[PDB]
């Protein structure tokens, strides 16, 4: 069975719990971000709340893809975890066949191509609240293999009538359809404590991205305006429509024109277009920006830059506050997922018995901050020779150092 | 006071299947009823008209498709949130 | 004694003559007769019920 | 038996509290934030203080969501927690049958998934004043075992008629339920002394979120104004009804329109539109963005920027003052609140006997902070030879590195 | 002016002849006279209340 | 059907000569005729308000 106690049977993985709704793989994206107004997206985040999140997904999709200061700072994020270490450890004083199943679990890991597709298309969830990924099972003999991993739209999901955590399929349904066991590999990370839909971080955001579209919005058209004065003309009475359209066609190219003659009965009279700055549009925009990088990434590194400054204790200043406590949250919430959905169904069917589900081997991330080696080497020699007897073991690991074998 | 979630659950099928029913008497975007025997064509006029209909399933489209528009959203009168309760009998809705 | 009238403000169901109007504000909470045709009674009070007694 | 003394029976642990309750699950947050004035913040806050938490609850869900730089300054604070070693000790002088209760309720929790959530969870009670989370509890033979945490919003409680520190679920009855023993997990952190309701640090905060929200809002409504003139059109009389349309489009394209012609008769007037800055606005802004960074996180490293600057002592430097006075702090009280809740139940179901309250085991968190290895190193060899008999034990403790094993 | 009337059709308590009975609606909201009397008279709408001043 | 009825003896503003008083005339939510009349005959009601369907 599954780590949720759910009973699982063979015979439904044989094909994706998806393949019988061919009319999901021919949707397309509403694009619901454009002519968004203030009202309208407190609209699609209500309805969102009550189940209705195939709005709020492509909302969050186009967001992404409109803002490039937003896109950036989620693009670095993700791409912090995507290049950490990792490797699969046996539990707590594990015994000799547990030892035996991490190791072999940590080479199918190894050998297992796509990995890296799979942890990106997981952290997805961060911003959008949850990702579902969903898995290829077959046979290559006796032993179970994950095919390929198949990253499934935030908006092909909906929430239960009946319960408000638990995401279901959009089956033409009121109630949708149940999440297939080891079909998927569901990741939920929690930023905030509440509901599922609300537990995203472009929730957060949104406010800001609108602040600064329509900040830029009316930046370009003010720029649009400026220029030449607009500048009106006056006809007397007794003025034919021809000769109305000519005094019109010479106010319209007046500006561009340096010069030009009127009767003395006429008058252009030139008006103010457009006076004033760019300050307040680029202190709006300026305003979003600082909030939407302190809230992604934390307000001392990015908004708030720590600015220059080298040194032996300068990597533990820059990541330890902030940058190394937002790496670690969720590098541990990604490797508890992926112990969970992936590990867990590697472990029950292609090895024999029945492993109690408090032993299953955990995927860990390796999280080591590089230690100062001079100073440590220099700090050693004079404890040693005081009389204190520190394990070598401490030192290889810490260093980053293998222990001889 | 908690059966409301099954009734909604329920009102669905309700008004899909009374708008079936409605179907012969209700008008589709051709102008004409939906089970009509003068549906017009381009060149000509077609015609597809106890209680019978025979759909597709497998298209692009589903026939009679429904509109949650909002959730099952449960509408209560606790304590002190409506006036039916102070100014008036002990009465919940 | 007539526990409540149920009768203020609001209009209930009554079914007479074929057709259910809504009037003459026939309220009534209490298992003494007609506790059956109770509900077709009650079946409507659409508007804001007060009930007072009349202590009958 | 509980700590606080209140009979225990097994017989209710089968099922949780709300299961009977099925009307809450089906609720929906009423956001009281949007169409928020200080009337209605002041009458929400009077109302929660007389028990009605239910609105307080949900505004405040509201603040966190709409505010970018609140929500960052608490999620920091909480990841903060969250990344610290935690480990479970003896009583003092413990004998050896406490000492093995103590490791066997240390590898209990090691084991025990959801964890780090848990402590999420609870971590909410520090804004919120209050976090409640219910418990599953399951037997795998002869131990009973918490199968699972369950967050329940705050919005689901209320307070007790006859007792204002006293926490009760939504029965529909006036004075609501009282909490099941041994079904929940409640963090109540005291920031302020006082009632629970007013113990929450929103409380605090949610003064400055509205000046901030009403400047934002005043400044994008005043940059939406921003740009061409209002400019009014005058006609004289025996204008008929097709002229005044044909005047009024005229004027209402005129902005974007470079030039256009008029009658002699008629009249344009180009008047201000909006003169002035983005200054009072941001000003407003600042203020209030200060406030809360002092209010959530301390005013010297937030608000006031503690500034660069490296160095040995740099670390105590930023984190001794303020930063390590509320790491403690919270770390402290979350770590006794799951000794009474989390950790009582597992010694007084999971093992025989009665033993004293006054003897359990208490969680503890790793606050210990990082000493620089290379000064201390160099102090050492001189206090040695001079003649100092300095303790081994005190060594390896304050350095982190463990005792020989 | 009058300050208010509290009528809805309903007095809160007018007594007379040793009965206390509910109509007329008699309320008023002010100190001209008879405020030891207009606490009897008052201080009991037992329906809804709604306010429209004649200003009289 | 119409959508739009007010039934509680109601207030709403309705000008006569030169004032407008109290009374109740076309009070529905639908317009099809003397919508600017309505405007000032329509003023939404002083008291409380229930609607019915005259389906008339």
């Amino acid at each position: 069975v599954d780590v949720y106690g759910n009973p699982i049977r063979t015979q439904q993985l044989r094909e994706p719990q998806t393949s019988r709704l061919a009319g999901l793989a021919k949707e397309f994206a509403q694009h619901p971000a454009k002519g968004l107004t203030p009202a309208k997206l407190a609209r699609i985040l209500v309805e969102a709340e009550q189940g209705n999140l195939q709005a709020q997904a492509e909302l969050f999709m186009d967001m992404e893809e409109r803002d490039a200061h937003l896109f950036a700072e989620m693009s670095k994020r993700k791409r912090a975890i995507l290049g950490l270490d990792w490797a699969v450890e046996p539990p707590r004083n594990a015994s000799a066949a547990e030892k035996a199943d991490a190791d072999y679990l940590h080479e199918l890991l190894l050998d297992l191509e796509g990995l890296e597709d799979l942890l990106l298309d997981a952290l997805d969830g961060i911003g959008h609240g949850y990702s579902c990924i969903e898995l290829e099972w077959a046979l290559q003999g006796r032993e179970w293999m994950p095919l390929a991993f198949h990253h499934r739209p935030q908006s092909w999901f909906q929430l239960n009538p009946e319960d408000q955590n638990e995401l279901r399929l959009r089956d033409n349904s009121p109630a949708g359809e149940a999440l297939q066991p080891f079909g998927w590999i569901i990741h939920r990370p929690r930023a905030r404590s509440g509901y599922v839909a609300r537990s995203g971080l472009f929730r957060v955001l949104a406010w800001p991205y609108l602040f600064r579209h329509y900040a830029t919005s009316d930046l370009a058209e003010m720029l649009e305006i400026y220029g030449l004065p607009i500048r009106l003309g006056k006809y007397p009475p007794g003025t034919a429509d021809e000769e109305k359209a000519t005094l019109l066609r010479a106010v319209t190219g007046l500006g561009h024109a340096a010069a030009g003659i009127i009767p003395e009965t006429m008058a252009i009279d030139f008006q103010q277009a457009a006076q004033g700055s760019s300050d307040p549009f680029l202190a709006m925009m300026r305003q979003s920006e600082d909030a939407i990088s302190k809230a992604v990434l934390g307000g001392t590194l990015t908004s708030t830059t720590s600015q220059s400054g080298g040194g032996a204790f300068a990597l533990g200043q820059v990541h330890n506050e902030v940058r190394h406590d937002l790496l670690a949250s969720d590098a541990r919430q990604l490797a508890a997922t992926l112990s969970r959905d992936l590990l867990w169904p590697l472990l029950v069917l292609n090895r024999p018995g029945s492993p109690d589900v408090r032993r299953a081997p955990r995927l860990v991330f390796d999280l080591r901050e590089q230690a100062d080696i001079t100073s440590m080497a220099q700090s050693i020699p004079a404890l040693v020779n005081v009389g204190l007897e520190i394990p070598s073991a401490w030192v290889y690991d810490k260093l980053g150092i293998p222990q001889p074998a | 006071m908690q059966e409301m979630g099954r009734a909604a659950g329920a009102h669905p099928d309700e008004l899909v299947f009374a708008l079936l029913k409605a179907g012969n008497a209700n008008l589709c975007y051709d102008g004409q009823n939906f089970f009509d025997t003068d549906h017009p064509v381009y060149p000509n006029v077609d015609g597809t008209g106890f209680a019978p209909a025979a759909d597709p399933g497998a298209a692009w489209y589903l026939l009679d498709t429904s509109r949650s528009l909002k959730p099952l959203i449960y509408q209560e009168r606790m304590k002190p949130s409506f006036t039916s309760m102070t100014k008036e009998d002990d009465e919940q809705v | 004694e007539v526990e409540g009238v149920f009768v203020r403000a609001t209009v209930e169901r009554r079914c007479r003559a074929g057709f259910c109007f809504d009037k003459e504000g026939q309220g009534f909470a209490d298992g003494v007769l007609s506790d059956e045709q109770l509900e077709a009674l009650e079946s409507d009070p659409l508007l804001k019920v007060e009930r007072c007694t009349f202590s009958g």
